[PDB]
RNA sequence: UUGCCUCCUAAAAUGUAACGGAGGCGCCCAAAGGUUCCCUCAACCUGGACGGCAAUCAGGUGUUGAGUGUAAGUGCACAAGGGAGCUUGACUGCGAGACGGACAUGUCGAGCAGGGACGAAAGUCGGGACUAGUGAUCCGGCACCUCUGAGUGGAAGGGG
């Protein structure tokens, strides 16, 4: 008697990774995941592998817009 | 030559190239080269067109030739396949219908022969 | 092998530069296409080795 | 300068009785043909294709316009059917075509059908909508009798503006197709 | 049983073991890539020669139940599904800023120049809806080079 199982992959790190109220500086990424859970919005782009970054340096907003679930980048007033 | 669809022999006498139309045979065709004087012994190289046209309007005026005579054929064997007729149990069957001795003979009609 | 690998080569400056794949069995002829020669400078067709 | 005959008679007479017989609210209630579909599948195609090209043979001769080459959306294995063959043809009358093909139709085909005992009045499927199958296709004079190889019959269906089977029956009553009486 | 990918156990950030519970991979495509344009299924009901529970045609109902080369999950009806014309960006020289990790490995990327494809234009294109389809160091082969060449000029050899 034995079993066929206990195989198994590694770990991927998926997952949100800036939350809104954030600074982030151009060209960083904000969520990475497989499908398009969240939807790109304005001053982001998507990446090859479904994954979010930003375009413009500014704050993040978390929103939505007709049926979907949206990433934005405000223009933070400078100083 | 060519008529109705039936490729006239390169070289043979006429009355039996009409009798290779379908609905012509050896009495059908003496009795119309008879009737329209032509020699029946001549060969193909002499054929015209004139006389070839004027007899496939006599024979298609008073005579019905290739797929109608099939039509009515397979009609008529329907209509007694359909009906019931003694006729049509032998055609379901495949044998003759006159009645010949089945015993032995009858092997056109019984097709080829295998064996148990 | 079913997919072997295949050197792409210039006409002029005869350099190979490019390596893909192909299937001979569903592509029994050479592979024609225009790609980039760096040296030549300009886009000209390339004919597999 | 020219209009065919069945479209003045629609345009003139039939028109005019159909309103005055069904008291119709406004003038462009009455029902009109639209388009005539003809096809027939063959079921052999997976076998021999070579019949394909008589059957589009046969449609040009008798429509006049090129018809078209239809595959199959499904694989089925009793059928011994898979994707990407050509299974049959079909072709639209619309407009003079279609009004010169109807008449020639009645003219010629319909009284030429050997054993014609007239068309079934229920064919209709409710909401004004004629379709009947024919199984030899040699009665159209436009072919000619011994270039024919094989029999291959054909499915030619009508469709209307009638709001209901009353309104296409009376409709097609009036273009006056030859019906059975119960 | 020994490596890689997907799901649950995994206690709603990431991560988390067992001879725990379920499955795949050591490919494939010269179009199943790029661009431009157009369309939306499965199922059910009603009528039609073979034709029937299912083949092709016509009408009506139909918001995701069909489909996405390959197992699972995340998504896709705005399409990433289906149909058509042209074409190889399945490039060269580069790369601001990040993603996680003991170390070596892995991943995303706006943007500039050369010379292209598509489209009237705005614009997209550094392979394939996404995640598997793979192997360090040493040693050696092949093509090219405005590198070196044991006194000098060559060559052999060594180099990128
Ligand atoms: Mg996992
Ligand atoms: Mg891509
Ligand atoms: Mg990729
Ligand atoms: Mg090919
Ligand atoms: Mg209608
Ligand atoms: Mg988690
Ligand atoms: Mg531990
Ligand atoms: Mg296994
Ligand atoms: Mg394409
Ligand atoms: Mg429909
Ligand atoms: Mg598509
Ligand atoms: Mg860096
Ligand atoms: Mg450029
Ligand atoms: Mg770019
Ligand atoms: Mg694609
Ligand atoms: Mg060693
Ligand atoms: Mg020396
Ligand atoms: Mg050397
Ligand atoms: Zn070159």
């Amino acid at each position: 008697s034995s079993s066929r199982n206990g195989r198994d992959s590694a770990a991927q790190r998926l997952g949100v990774k800036r939350f809104g109220g954030q600074v982030v500086k151009a060209g960083e990424i904000l969520v990475r995941q497989r499908g398009t859970h969240f939807h790109p919005g304005v001053n982001v782009g998507r990446g090859g592998d479904d994954t979010l970054f930003a375009l413009a340096p500014g704050a993040v907003e978390f929103g939505a817009k007709r049926g979907r679930k949206t990433v934005n980048i405000v223009p933070v007033a400078r100083p | 030559a060519r008529l109705v669809g039936v490729d006239l022999p390169r070289d043979k006498r006429m009355e039996i190239a009409l009798t290779y139309i379908y609905g012509i045979g050896r009495t059908r065709s003496n009795e119309i080269l008879a009737a329209t004087g032509i020699d029946k012994n001549m060969r193909t190289k002499d054929l015209t067109d004139d006389q070839v046209t004027v007899l496939r309007d006599y024979i298609e005026g008073n005579l019905k030739v290739e797929g109608d005579l099939r039509r009515e054929v397979q009609a008529d064997i329907r209509r007694k396949i359909e009906i019931g007729c003694y006729q049509g149990l032998r055609h379901r069957r495949g044998l003759p219908v006159r009645g010949q001795r089945t015993k032995t003979n009858a092997r056109t009609r019984k097709g080829p022969k295998r064996t148990i | 092998d079913v997919r072997p690998k295949i050197t792409l080569a210039c006409e002029v400056c005869k350099h190979r530069n490019y390596i893909t794949k192909k299937n001979r069995r569903n592509d029994p002829d050479r592979l024609e296409i225009k790609k980039f020669c760096p040296n030549c400078g300009t886009h000209q067709p390339h004919k597999e080795s | 300068k020219a209009l065919p005959r069945l479209k003045q008679r629609y345009r003139e007479e039939i028109r005019e009785a159909l309103q005055q017989e069904f008291n119709y609210a406004n003038v462009m209630q009455i029902p009109g043909v639209v388009k005539v579909v003809v096809n027939m599948g063959v079921g052999d195609a997976a076998r021999d294709a070579k019949l394909i090209n008589g059957a589009i043979n046969d449609l040009a001769l008798i429509t006049g316009q090129k018809p078209e080459v239809r595959r199959a959306r499904k694989s089925i294995a009793q059928f011994k059917l898979r994707e990407g063959m050509p299974i049959g043809a079909r072709v639209t009358l619309r407009g003079d075509r279609m009004w010169e093909f109807l008449d020639r139709l009645i003219s010629i085909a319909l009284p030429r059908i050997r054993d014609f005992r007239g068309l079934s009045p229920k064919q209709f499927d409710g909401t004004g909508n004629y379709t009947f199958g024919l199984n030899e296709q040699s009665m159209f004079h436009e072919i000619d009798v011994d270039s024919i190889d094989r029999p291959r019959g054909m499915d030619i269906t009508v469709v209307t503006t009638a709001t209901n089977d009353a309104e296409g029956r009376a409709l097609l009553r009036a273009l006056g197709f030859p019906f059975k009486e119960n």
